[PDB]
């Protein structure tokens, strides 16, 4: 519970100024699906009083603190893999062209993952639990949460050119039930820890 | 009344309200007199405040204020106020026998002077008055609902005492009732719907809302406006 | 609402209680916004972030107590609060659950609350039989 | 566990002489249910112990120990308001005779209420939990317990004749499931608590 | 200083939440001029952090601190009346009807007495003083410093329908030099103190 609105360590890192949640929209995970992802803090630039303190400053320093809760019955099964890259340069497909402003800063909206095998960079899916991650299997658990540190060589940084941490949340094994038209929502709450801004 | 609260049910009751208004002709023919069981079911203000609590338990600080007008000078006439207890026995006449009772508390007063005043003290047999009575009065099954024989305070029997006159006047009764000592207690839903009688709890509702019977609160377009 | 109509000044905390009443594996989430006197009323989901709002999964509990800060009431005589709900998710219940389900919404006074100037209540108010069986 | 038969607090009440369950009969919870009312002691004079000490007895004197049980699967919804009123004077509708015998005394099979919404005297349901009260919402319990205790102005009183408590329970959200044709049972069982008799 | 912006108590009152001038447009003092008033909070409720904290939050509760200085030459001669007037309910001249909302709230630009001489509500500018007041005699000093408390019987009010002090600044001697064509600047530099808000 932080702030007024209510509902593990990356590396082993715990960050340490203004002291709440940002409930990004319910993504709808089905059985087609491939993915979903946030750029940070691009999704939270044009929100509320961190949007006011990023249009309004011009170099951010903060950590983040992630919930994705994904609630169904006892009847669904599937498996997500919810992990935090950072640095996520996205590669395009097919073309020798690097990913343009719009394929890349996408907003609160977010994007989805074209070849989420990929993680649409050419690496793995499979070696993907290199990053912070955690697991939602809809058998055991329906939640998980991540911290985020300050990931930058840099000292402070520029909120409206770069994205340090990219949440993904990709369906490893889909979204199942016997009558296969079920959707299962997502919900993605993100915080930022530390919220330091120079330059008013 | 002095408290700190202003919600103390002391504070929310004890407030003299008109319990009873009522006119009486006066002539030398030969009713010619008031007379009125003493209850607060009459006017619905003080009925909806009593009937938030299950049981009450209060004196009565009676107030009987009264004038005098034309059908030259407003006579000064005296008049006698007579507390009837359950059990005792009320003048059928204005000039019958039990206005002379020397156990029937009597009280005589001028037009003159300054109303008179008295407090009937907690006449209930139990512990308390029930405001709500759910059973029935006699042995029998021809008993009325809802009317507990305990629960009667008594009659307020009003005459004037004078001769008859040739001269026409009105004598109207106002009687200022003004509950003390209140001890309340199983405080209960407020009513909504209106009352329909005063001898029972019997509903109808509004024709619209608001206060109708499948409405209480009046409606709005949607839940979401 | 009908003790405090008895008076003409009040004053204090408001204490509001939602409950869930779907089935056992009904699941979702609901956002309760509360907007102060004088506030915009929200609309849309993504415009009711920036006043006192929470989330409740509906899954994880069944009642919610959401506590109305002190107003001190007819000091306003535009509206005085407002208390809001939107759907954050669908509602999930299985195939052999009900698909509508229903919420119940509670309110008291806390321990803050005070109401003065004694009045007589609008909601009562004048025919009565037997009212002459007095007399 | 009283007696031989097996299966909170009015007011903060504790009531201090034979020393049981009645089980009533279960009555039916449908979607068309308004609610049900039993009038107590006037739902067991009639019944076993307590009923042959009111009918050779003349004045009685106990507490109640209720315990209201609604048995549903996990695919049933719906709430209770589990209330006992004491004094409830009940009104009729539309009229401005008052409720005869037969409309009070109804013995152990109890009544129905014709308009909850009122509580059937002009009151209202929604400020009826100023009342000793519990809640069944079946998502979260399915059993209620209200201890009654002596309430009466009265030291002793006439069981034949006058009814102190009205043990309510209301569907205020109603019963609910998908193929909409299913039961759910209520199970009352009341026990007398220090059964004082006078007048053998 | 106070903030980042650099450039008496009324009644010996001093008040005791952000922690700066708001240096409003100088007005231009000449010969013919009759008077300047401003009505505070209206004179900053459309301006920087405490506009931003008027109109998002319901309630306001400062005191201000208000600098009047006025720059001329030694050549200047003339005296000021700085006075600060609590709950100026202006009069309006030769009419029955109240002033409009126009007439009063008129924000960051002020008004202009008509009638200084009555101060514009049928009292008088001589007796004036009775105010937490200093003068400006350009012939001693060049500048004025009142304090204003929480003048209300209220705890808290509201910003945009109640002003709760009126800054006045009256020429009673006129402006004076040999070539009458000369101007004198007056500016008025207004900072909230403890600045209390509530009901965002």
């Amino acid at each position: 519970k932080l702030g007024n609105s209510a509902i593990c360590c990356a590396y082993g890192e715990w960050p340490n100024q203004p002291e709440r949640f940002y409930t990004l929209k319910s993504v709808k995970w089905e059985a087609g699906s491939t993915g979903w992802w946030w750029k940070l803090p691009d999704a939270l630039n044009n929100i509320g009083m961190f949007g006011q303190n990023v249009q309004h400053h011009y170099l951010y320093r903060s950590g983040f603190l992630i919930h994705v809760q994904c609630n169904a019955t006892r009847f669904h099964q599937g498996a997500l893999l919810v992990v935090a890259i950072p640095e996520h340069q996205r590669g395009a497909h097919n073309t020798n062209t690097s990913p343009g402003f719009d394929d890349i800063m996408k907003g609160e909206e977010g994007g989805t993952f074209n070849h989420p095998y990929v993680l649409d960079d050419g690496t793995s899916l499979a070696c993907a639990t290199i990053f912070p991650h955690q697991w939602i299997n809809l058998r055991t658990n329906n939640s998980a949460t991540i911290v985020l540190p300050w990931m930058n060589a840099a000292p402070m940084d520029f909120p409206l050119r770069h994205n340090q941490w990219t949440l993904a949340i990709i369906p490893v094994v889909p979204l199942g039930t016997r009558t296969m038209s079920s959707m299962v929502p997502i919900t993605v709450s993100i915080a930022p820890m530390c919220c330091e801004f120079n330059g008013l | 009344q002095h408290g700190v609260s202003e919600t103390l049910v002391e504070n929310f009751l004890s407030r003299a309200a008109l319990v009873s208004k009522r006119s009486f002709e006066y002539k030398d023919h030969t009713k010619n007199f008031f007379k009125w069981t003493i209850n607060t079911r009459s006017f619905v203000q003080l009925r909806r405040k009593l009937e938030l609590f299950t049981y009450l338990r209060f004196d009565a600080e009676i107030t009987i204020l009264t004038t005098v007008a034309v059908n030259m000078g407003l006579p000064n006439l005296t008049l006698q106020a007579m507390f009837v207890p359950t059990g005792a026995l009320t003048p059928e006449k204005q000039d019958s026998f039990h206005w002379q009772s020397g156990s029937n508390a009597s009280v005589f007063f001028k037009i003159s002077d300054p109303p008179a005043r008295m407090t009937i003290p907690f006449m209930c047999i139990n512990s308390a008055y029930s405001v709500f009575y759910d059973g029935f009065a006699g042995f029998e099954k021809s008993g009325l609902y809802g009317i507990n024989p305990a629960d009667t305070i008594g009659n307020l029997c009003v005459r004037i005492v004078n001769e008859h006159q040739p001269v026409g006047f009105t004598v109207t009764v106002r009687v200022y009732m003004k509950p003390k000592h209140i001890k309340a207690w199983a405080p209960r839903p407020p009513r909504t719907l209106p009352y329909m009688s005063i001898a029972n709890a019997n509903y109808k509702g509004k024709k619209r809302a608001p206060n109708a019977l499948n409405a209480i609160i009046g409606n709005r377009d949607s839940v979401k406006t | 609402g009908n003790i405090s109509r008895y008076y003409t000044h009040w004053s204090g905390s408001l204490e509001m209680t939602f409950m869930f009443c779907g089935s056992f594996m009904a699941t979702g989430k609901l956002i309760l916004c509360y907007t102060p006197p004088g506030g915009s009323c929200p609309t849309t989901r993504e415009t009711a972030m920036l006043g006192t709002h929470i989330v409740w999964d509906f899954g994880l509990q069944s009642s919610v107590t959401l506590i109305i800060p002190w107003i001190s009431g007819s000091h306003y005589r535009a509206n005085v609060g407002y208390v809001t709900c939107f759907m954050q998710t669908n509602l999930i219940v299985p195939s052999e659950s009900s698909d509508t389900c229903s919420l119940i919404g509670f309110i008291a006074a806390k321990d803050d609350f005070s109401l003065r100037l004694m009045r007589d209540s609008p909601d009562i108010g004048q025919h009565l039989h037997a009212a002459e069986a007095a007399y």
